């Protein structure tokens, strides 16, 4: 048993160190323009 | 019957169970055993009125952070017993070390219990603060305990430990404990509830089988637990002295220290200001010593040698205020194996004030002579019985108008091309390391030296001593 | 009394002859001392010709 | 202020940008799920960052601009149930609730919000952005990010602005979210600001209470910050008066090489001193002339504790009244006065010498 | 003391704050401890801290009801009036959006003359709403809100003027509108 979180914290901590990856992929231009 | 002892070795009792004995010998062995089963703690052996008289005795002995108490049951059950405030806790600068926020001024409770180990058990302790309150949000849990809003809160953590000094600095650690971690409490409403709750944890780390005592933690009724040995010093002459004057202490030590020995140590004990105590107590005290105490090394300036004054070694002679307020001066046979309060690597000595040298107020390592109209700081050593203090003013730096042709040696750092001030290397008595500050029109083998280079024990005397205000 | 002092010495002027006190050194001093705190003046060189 | 029931706030600094994922469909009891979906921004700007697609779970997803009415103010916000309702990054009072919890997600703590259920899933950003100051250059613009986000990733030095007719409350914000996605780079980037700053001293005041709001229920984050203008010029006198091998070195750096000294002289270097001194508050306090407010500092294993005024035992307050007293008879004013006439004979000097006896708290 | 142990759901209650300026961060966790007062004598009170809850119950009240602010001592309430009052060191007149006034011991009768005619400056520029109470006498009210919260309406008389974007009366709350009505004092 380990009932604090301090693990899943730091999975936390990698997620944060990967978070700003996804923003590449939210924002570049744009296969096509639908309208 | 119930064993019991008389009223007087309370002594023994408390020295024994407060300070972390190690040594059993030299207890009376009655007393000795009696105190043995107590840690035992079997108390169903031992008479309650006998400790219920024994604490009355130590709210005589009115020790200063005492938990209010009311019933036996402190010793049976997991229970606050001493009392303290959040102090400001109020700086930015340097990181947290791990000191979780309180906020300011939350009162506090120490327990009775120590762990050998965190997070094998604090469960327990969570399921109880459940019961504690039913509906809960955003609980700040942590490895350590409960935290919320800080508030109402819990912790393991070190028995000596601070609270709201604004750091945990590096030192080495002295001692060991099998169960190092006392508890801790916060939000007084979890103390009221533990007056009602009248509980001991499970203990399956010794299979829950009644045990009295616990593999991996154990409860202690106010142990303290302080470094502390047995005296061994082979006395050779002693003397008591009664007084609080400071320059009575000074003169004093002028007049030991006209002595041939070039040093003298001088010690005092920490517990000192902790509360009354009876005099036979103190006398018991005497016998042993607390490694983690204040001590310190001094020594005149010493100039100049008269020949006869040598050969004193075998004289090893040493001060301390075993009172409170009152000394006990002590020479020995010189020794080796004999212990002592630790101290770090590399300590620094200290030198007795000159009866014409000024220290600068507010200052230290720092002094002023006007007979030759010269400043003077020490390279390392610490200044040591000043009763009076003069504050610098930059007039005192009178620069000199000498005839041009000036030349000098050794290390030139400039302090202001402008105010042609200057510091210079130099050597007391080719022993004492030391630097003289200087103004005016002056000249070296040029070799111009940088502030950056220095130690920072001159330098922040130096930023200090400039006044940039 | 650091006004009890001062108040005695020009007391005894009803007496009225020019006759001049004895200086008691040390209590003197104090008292001029005082004499320049009472008259709270940075420390201007208060002296005893200025007293006389 | 009152804060109704029926809502929560979360903040995250992932707030920043919108959580498109984490929204669902609220249904009021009855299972009476609303479809219908309305969202408040602080700019019609920023719902050019909505993507309405990202919600097949919703049929019916509408935006607007908050504002701030008069009429319908009130401490107990007007009711709906037939839509669902968001805030986010909202800067003044709500006034409308949908059916069931109403949530909202801001990354700034408003006083508004203070005594409000909260969640706030923070964590250490271990790495802090270093300010600069000057007299190579690149812009970033001072209202949106968004369009400049991976130039910020991708460089590491910068300069913003602001339109002059700004509300305060929007250079807050935009403040905030700017330090925020900084503290997730890798390398500390130098920044600066166009802007005369002496109100912005007082900003980072502000921004002090926000980090206190937050310690209230938070982090107890490494957060780095200072005073600027009265602790800055005092640093820059001071390596000035010392050797200047960098006029752009680290200011942490003079604290980290200071703090060797500390134990094994167990004693206060001065600067820390005149720090919390030059600090408005947390200070001395020129707010309020608090001289009190000593620091009391401590170490591991110590039986001991060190002070601005030296050594005393642990857990105690400065001094006690009744004492080894400096009794009088040493620092005698008589006394005082004729060694001070020896000095001055020996020195031969006019004026400016002043003297003091020295004093001790318990530990002598 | 029978009597105390129970209480009817229709007897009056109010809440009251204070007139909050200003953050002092320490200032909080309080929660907890819930206030109350009541006159539970005819003629003497029963002050209490409780244990923070929600089940207890309390007289029932209309919805959106608006609590009271507590009197700001350097105040003056006006005579006969609710909902507004004046300041003298800035010499401006005051006037509540929704919230409703307590604590005042003492009002001033309202006269014409202590509005203050600015001549002030020829250039004169302000933004917002803005309702011509008289064109004639150069009067006008302007939304305005103290501490981010606290929405209000401020007369003026004076040069004081504005973007184009004028707007009617008409359209206003009926509380501040009767308010205005009185006060104005057309007698």
């Amino acid at each position: 048993e380990d009932v604090d979180y301090e693990k899943e914290s730091k999975r936390r901590k990698l997620e944060d160190e990967d978070f700003l990856k996804l923003k590449a992929l939210e924002f570049s231009k744009d296969i096509v323009n639908e309208k | 019957n119930l064993l019991t002892l008389e009223r007087d070795h309370f002594k023994y009792l408390f020295l024994t169970s407060y300070f972390d004995l190690k040594d059993n010998e030299h207890v009376p062995s009655e007393p000795m055993a009696f105190i043995r089963n107590y840690l035992n703690c079997t108390f169903d052996l031992l008479d309650d009125a006998v400790l219920m008289n024994y604490f009355n005795y130590l709210q005589s002995m009115q020790l200063k952070h005492l938990v209010g108490s009311t019933s036996t049951n402190i010793f049976k059950f997991v229970k606050p017993q001493f009392r303290f405030v959040c102090d400001r806790t109020t700086v930015d600068i340097l990181e947290f070390d791990t000191r979780m926020y309180i906020k300011p001024g939350t009162p506090v409770y120490a327990t009775n219990l120590f762990t050998s180990n965190p997070r094998k058990m604090m469960a327990f302790l969570y399921a109880e603060f459940g019961k504690v309150f039913k509906n809960k949000i955003f609980v700040n849990i942590n490895n350590y305990g409960c935290v919320l809003a800080g508030s109402a809160g819990f912790l393991f953590d070190d028995a000596y430990v601070d609270w709201n000094g604004v750091r945990m600095c590096a030192a080495p650690r002295l001692d060991n404990n099998m169960h190092p971690f006392r508890l801790y409490l916060l939000g007084e409403d979890m103390a009221k509830h533990f007056v009602d709750n009248n509980i001991l944890p499970p203990h399956p780390s010794n299979a829950k089988t009644r045990k009295i005592n616990n593999s991996m933690f154990m409860l202690k009724n106010f142990y303290k637990g302080l470094p502390l040995f047995k005296s061994k010093y082979t006395v050779v002459n002693s003397t008591k002295i009664v007084t609080r004057k400071p320059n009575d202490i000074f003169n004093e030590i002028d007049k030991e220290l006209n002595g041939n020995c070039p040093f003298i140590k001088f010690i005092q004990r920490d517990y000192i200001f902790d509360a009354q105590f009876p005099p036979d107590l103190l006398d018991l005290l005497n016998e042993y010593m607390t490694k983690s105490s204040i001590m310190k090394i001094i020594t005149k300036f010493v100039i100049e040698e008269n020949p006869a004054m040598s050969g004193e070694m075998s004289r090893e002679i040493i001060l301390d205020r075993y009172s409170v307020d009152n000394y006990r001066k002590l020479y020995i046979k010189m020794e080796i194996t004999n212990q002592f309060p630790v101290m770090y690597d590399h300590e620094s000595s200290y030198i007795f004030v000159s009866k014409d040298f000024l220290q600068l107020k507010g200052t230290m390592n720092a002094f002023y002579a006007p007979k030759q109209r010269i400043l003077s700081i020490l390279a390392v050593n610490r200044l040591f019985g000043a009763t009076e203090t003069i504050d610098f003013h930059p007039n005192l730096l009178v620069y000199r108008q000498s005839s041009p042709p000036v030349r000098l040696t050794g290390d030139v750092y400039v302090v202001d091309k402008n105010e042609k001030v200057f510091l210079v290397k130099h050597v007391f008595s080719n022993t004492v390391p030391a630097y003289l500050l200087i103004r005016g029109d002056y000249e070296s083998s040029s070799d111009l030296k940088s502030l950056r280079d220095l130690n920072p024990w001159v330098q922040n005397t130096l930023l200090k001593l400039l006044i940039p205000d | 009394e650091k006004y009890h002092s001062l108040f005695k010495l020009l007391e005894t002027t009803f007496d009225d002859y020019t006759c001049r006190p004895q200086m008691t050194q040390v209590q003197t001093d104090t008292l001029l001392d005082a004499v320049r705190s009472l008259l709270e003046m940075p420390s201007t060189t208060i002296d005893l010709t200025t007293v006389d | 202020m009152e804060c109704p029931f029926q809502i929560q706030v979360c903040i995250s600094d992932r707030f920043f940008a919108f959580p498109h994922n984490l929204v669902e469909p609220q249904s009021d009891v009855g299972n009476k799920l609303i479809e219908n979906l309305i969202v408040y921004v602080p700019t019609d700007d920023d719902r050019l960052y909505i993507d309405k697609k990202q919600f097949p779970k919703f049929n019916s997803v509408l935006v607007y601009r908050h504002e701030h009415d008069v009429n319908i103010d009130s401490r107990s916000p007007k009711k709906t149930a037939s839509a669902t309702i968001v805030y986010w990054n909202p800067l003044v009072p709500i006034t409308e609730i949908g059916a069931g919890e109403t949530r909202v997600f801001s990354v700034l703590l408003t006083n508004n919000l203070f005594y409000c259920n909260t969640m706030i899933v923070h964590h250490e950003n271990p790495k802090c952005p270093i300010e600069f100051t000057y007299p190579n250059l690149r812009p970033i613009a001072c209202e949106i990010p968004l369009s400049h986000f991976k130039e910020l990733v991708e460089s590491n030095d910068f300069l913003l602005c602001f339109n002059l007719e700004t509300s305060t409350m929007v250079k807050i914000l935009s403040l905030k979210r700017i330090f925020c996605i900084f503290q997730y780079r890798k390398q500390p980037a130098r920044y600066v600001i166009n802007l005369p700053h002496e109100e912005i001293d007082n900003l980072y005041n502000k921004l002090n209470w926000e980090r206190t709001r937050r310690l209230m229920k938070g982090d107890v984050p490494s957060n780095c910050a200072t005073v600027n203008r009265s602790s800055l010029k005092y640093i820059k006198q001071a390596q000035s008066l010392l050797g200047i091998p960098d006029y752009s070195q680290t200011v942490v750096d003079f604290v980290k090489m200071f703090q060797k000294i500390i134990f094994p002289y167990q004693l206060v270097p001065n600067v820390i001193i005149k720090l919390n001194n030059f600090d408005q508050m947390v200070s001395s306090a020129p707010n309020k002339a608090e001289p009190y407010k000593k620091i009391r500092l401590f170490c591991k294993n110590d039986s001991i504790a060190i002070s601005s005024s030296g050594i005393v035992p642990i857990n105690m307050p400065d001094f006690s009244p009744p004492n080894t007293f400096d009794y009088s008879d040493y620092a005698n004013r008589t006394n005082i006065n004729f060694v001070t006439q020896r000095v001055l004979t020996d020195g031969g000097f006019s004026s400016g010498i002043t003297v003091t006896p020295v004093k001790y708290n318990y530990y002598l």
